[PDB]
């Protein structure tokens, strides 16, 4: 209903899910063997508004 | 002596109204929700000999089908639709619907339910093994993992029904699923085929999609109504006291 | 004894000012812990019947008794209190809030509808007298 | 009238604020699953049916309201916190503890925070007994709890552990048809039946990791907007609740 | 009886003590 | 008669009185209609007084036809 | 009959 | 004999 709300809501999980990506990789510096990880952010579907 | 009962009819449809735009706001949280529209009919009374007096009925014309917005939640079974599409369930009396809500359950003997409805899949309603892990892939595809087994030995077991279908199209049933009308069941058949064009986003649910300003000025519009229809009764009403008392 | 619209409107009016009652005792124990004698406060519902006096005709409005309400006690953990069970849950009342409010609002709009019917309806009583003379 | 419709929807935004303040409470707990509330509007009034059919498709059906059907669990995997006490293990992957209440009945649990009672017996913080049981001796001088559940135990002036006892989890079909009991307890229903023990790391059950604690699944930044949307709805039915009332008010002073 | 009735009897106190006796 | 209207359902499954899912049916009065029924009522009412109080002026007039 | 007027005693006696 | 009016004969008071 609010919307605007329900997207930045996204967007800020987006950004959690990239911080805690990123804190893994900086935890894991030590381990012999690691590969770094990359989260890939990437939108979801747009709702199409009819244009009499 | 008679305009007193057309604006007692004006003063009870935006009752209804008002309670139709209530109903609306109530379910501001409800996954998958359609707004219920709301419009006023006038309907002239015929008759002779100068037509004066058209009265008011309140009318639902369908539903609203804009979707609404989609939370991101990190589960692989809450689904969302393409715009206009539909999910699609095995109604409560053994009959098919449709709905927007695609938060999916599993239950211990491994069957789909949508708000308790089972989910129709190309045979018959969808059942998944016992205990499974399920992913469901973006154009209804459905894949069980079982738990511990080698990750090589994911299948998928079927596929979900998603039918694409407008709001001329679509008529909300008296338990909350939407159907076919009459006038599109002549035309697109008793059941919708599949519809292969729609694609279906994993791990999203749609919310409602009722608008929060539409309905504060209905909500005005109607109180404001409801003042103008109680003045007008009111006047009504003295002169008719006046009249009849003195000319007797 | 009373005219029948009388007696239907003045039953109407006092079974809305025994709903308003109900309600208002309910707000105000909203947060008691006991009663008189040890026990917590239960929300109380008033049930209106028909005084249906003639077979199915008409009749005015009853309250045949006041209801305990039948819903899960609230319950907060605090184990000093003396009330506290075994596992120390003492009890809430289960009254709530919005409903109270809600019901405070209709019983005094249903109670302003029958008074505007029975002043409507007096001017008629005293103008019914003047047939006779 | 809009009356009732207007309170069940104050009602359910209420219940959806009790629901998310269970979850921000919980946030410390170790072991727990967020609760999200779903809601489904009751049913719909038809009071004259649409015509035979340009014009728009007339016909009154107006609603009843909003009700809350059921309160589903995430059952997703937590984090993991280091605390050096070797009693507590944490699970990785879908596996309850098997405990005995005091009254004899089963319940399941995930917080893996256990302790040792005056005989021996690994209980929980509760000081329910943690089934299939561990009898432990007064010499430990190291407990090892391994990854397949095994219990281990050194002894003084000896050369290998001891094996006790192998921590057998229950797997449910339907996780998240459990039964809240309360105390970081779940009882199995109709929804969640048939509990199947195995040792952990097969039949799906998940492995123990010594020395670590599940932390809560509750995500912070979802409850936030959450109470946001569920203040400002609460303030819209509320309004709608105060133009009923005007409009009934200006009837009875006609 | 009914609450409006007609009685020969008056009502009892109406006493709402704070605690049990 | 009974007036023909859908009873309102109310979602109550707390009341002692209930339905399989705890709808309340309540009656279905339209308060807006009562009310001006009860003016219209009044209003008519008070008409046909007026009639009979002209009419029995008439009478008496008659009787004193000649006189 | 069925239905006694509004200007009558309360049918109740 | 009656007492005061209103608020105060409306408060509990334990008896004396």
């Amino acid at each position: 209903m609010i919307s605007s709300l329900w997207i930045a809501k996204t967007g800020l999980d987006a950004q959690q899910t990239n911080m805690d990506v990123i804190a893994n990789n900086l935890a894991n510096v030590s381990t012999n063997g690691f590969k770094r990880q990359r989260a890939v952010f990437e939108d979801l579907l747009y709702q199409t508004i009819r244009q009499p | 002596d008679h305009a007193i009962y057309t604006a007692m009819g004006a003063a009870s449809q935006t009752l209804n109204q008002q309670a139709v735009t209530a109903s609306n706001l109530a379910n501001a949280s409800t996954p998958g929700f359609r707004a219920q529209l709301n419009a006023l009919r006038a309907v002239p009374v015929d008759g002779l000999s100068l037509a004066t007096r058209t009265l008011v009925t309140a009318s639902t014309p369908g539903a609203d089908m804009t979707p609404g917005q989609l939370d991101y939640t990190s589960r692989p079974l809450d689904v969302a639709l393409q715009q206009d599409g539909w999910l699609v369930v095995q109604a409560a009396d053994g009959a098919e619907g449709y709905t927007r809500n695609g938060n999916i359950q599993v239950g211990p003997t491994g069957q789909l339910t949508i708000q308790g409805h089972p989910v129709i899949g190309e045979g018959g309603p969808i059942t998944v093994p016992e205990g499974s892990e399920i992913t469901i892939a973006a154009d209804g595809t459905i894949s069980a993992l079982n738990p511990g087994d080698p990750p090589n030995t994911v299948a998928p077991v079927g596929r979900l029904k998603l039918v694409k279908a407008e709001g001329n199209e679509v008529q909300r049933s008296d338990d909350g699923l939407f159907r076919l009308t009459a006038e599109a069941q002549a035309e697109r058949g008793a059941v919708l085929a599949a519809d292969p064009s729609i694609r279906i986003m994993s791990g999203v649910l749609e919310g409602s999609n009722v608008k929060p300003v539409e309905a504060m000025t209905d909500m005005i519009a109607n109180a404001r109504r409801f003042e103008m229809q109680m003045k007008v009764i009111t006047s009504v009403d003295e002169n008719e006291g006046r009249a009849n008392q003195l000319l007797s | 004894a009373l005219l029948n619209i009388f007696d239907i409107a003045g039953s109407a009016l006092a079974a809305q000012s025994k709903r308003l009652n109900v309600a208002a005792s309910n707000l105000a124990n909203a947060d008691s812990v006991t009663g008189p004698d040890g026990q917590p406060y239960r929300a109380k519902q008033v049930v209106f019947q028909v005084d249906a006096a003639p077979g199915q005709a008409t009749g005015g409005v009853k309250v045949a008794s006041v209801i305990e309400s039948q819903a899960p006690e609230k319950l907060v953990y605090e184990p000093g209190n003396p009330l506290a069970d075994a596992n120390g849950y003492v009890k809430m009342p289960n009254v709530d809030v919005v409903g109270e409010m809600v019901n405070t609002m209709s019983a005094s709009r249903s109670y302003q509808a029958n008074i505007e019917v029975l002043n409507t309806v007096k001017s008629m009583m005293l103008k019914t007298l003047t047939l006779g003379q | 009238s809009s009356l009732w419709i207007a309170k069940t929807g104050l009602d359910a935004q209420q219940t959806n604020m009790d629901v998310i303040a269970n979850n921000l409470a919980n946030v410390s707990t170790n072991g727990f699953k967020r609760q999200r509330a779903v809601f489904e509007d009751l049913l719909y009034q038809t009071i004259r049916q649409p015509g035979a059919q340009t014009t728009l498709p007339s016909g009154l059906q107006i609603g009843t309201g909003v009700r809350p059907v059921a309160t589903e669990r995430l059952h997703s995997q937590g984090n993991l916190s280091q605390t050096n006490n070797s009693k507590d293990v944490a699970i990785k992957g879908q596996g309850f503890f098997q405990v005995m209440l005091p009254d004899g009945t089963s319940a399941y649990t995930r917080d893996g925070s256990f302790q040792v009672d005056q005989n021996g017996q690994l209980v929980t913080a509760g000081g329910f007994q943690v089934q299939p049981a561990i009898t432990i001796p007064a010499n430990a001088l190291s407990i090892t709890i391994g990854r397949d559940g095994v219990v281990s135990v050194t002894q003084q002036g000896q050369a290998a552990p001891v094996q006790v006892g192998q921590l057998n989890l229950t797997t449910f079909m339907n996780d998240t048809g459990l039964e809240s009991i309360g105390e970081n307890l779940y009882i199995e229903t109709q929804s969640s039946g048939a509990p199947n023990e195995s040792t952990p790391g097969l039949n799906g059950a998940g492995l123990l990791y010594q020395g670590y604690v599940e932390t809560s699944n509750v995500n912070v930044a979802e409850e936030l907007v959450n109470m946001i949307q569920v203040q400002r709805a609460y303030e819209i039915n509320s309004k709608a609740v105060s133009t009923t009332d005007q409009m009934l008010q200006k009837l009875t002073q006609l | 009886g009914v609450p409006g009735a007609l009685s020969n009897q008056p009502a009892p106190p109406n006493e709402a003590p704070i605690a049990t006796p």
